[PDB]
């Protein structure tokens, strides 16, 4: 523990790296998280929304 | 079958060839939702439902 202090820092942004790529996994109220999905069933007039 | 009593036929394991459907004269209406009638050729389903 004698480093806690320099292990912290690391421990912070590597948890706020992992906390921004598992946003990518969120629908926000959209029909699926993965844009790829999106744009495969809808046309734009939809898609866009 | 009436509508109160409505039938439900399952469909797997098969292609599925949309086309022939959409592009018809025959049908009134045909309203997809969820998906384009357009590229349903290009999509697999898990299962569907008529």
């Amino acid at each position: 523990s004698a480093l806690g202090k320099l292990q912290d820092v690391v421990n912070q942004n590597a948890q706020a790296l992992n906390t921004l790529v598992k946003q990518l996994s969120s629908n926000f109220g959209a029909i699926s998280s993965v844009l790829n999905d999106i744009l495969s069933r809808l046309d734009p007039p939809e898609a866009e929304v | 079958a009436s509508v109160y009593a409505w039938n439900r036929k399952r469909i797997s394991n098969c292609v599925a060839d949309y086309s022939v459907l959409y592009n018809s004269a025959s049908f009134s209406t045909f309203k997809c939702y969820g998906v384009s009638p357009t590229k349903l050729n290009d999509l697999c389903f898990t299962n569907v439902y008529a």
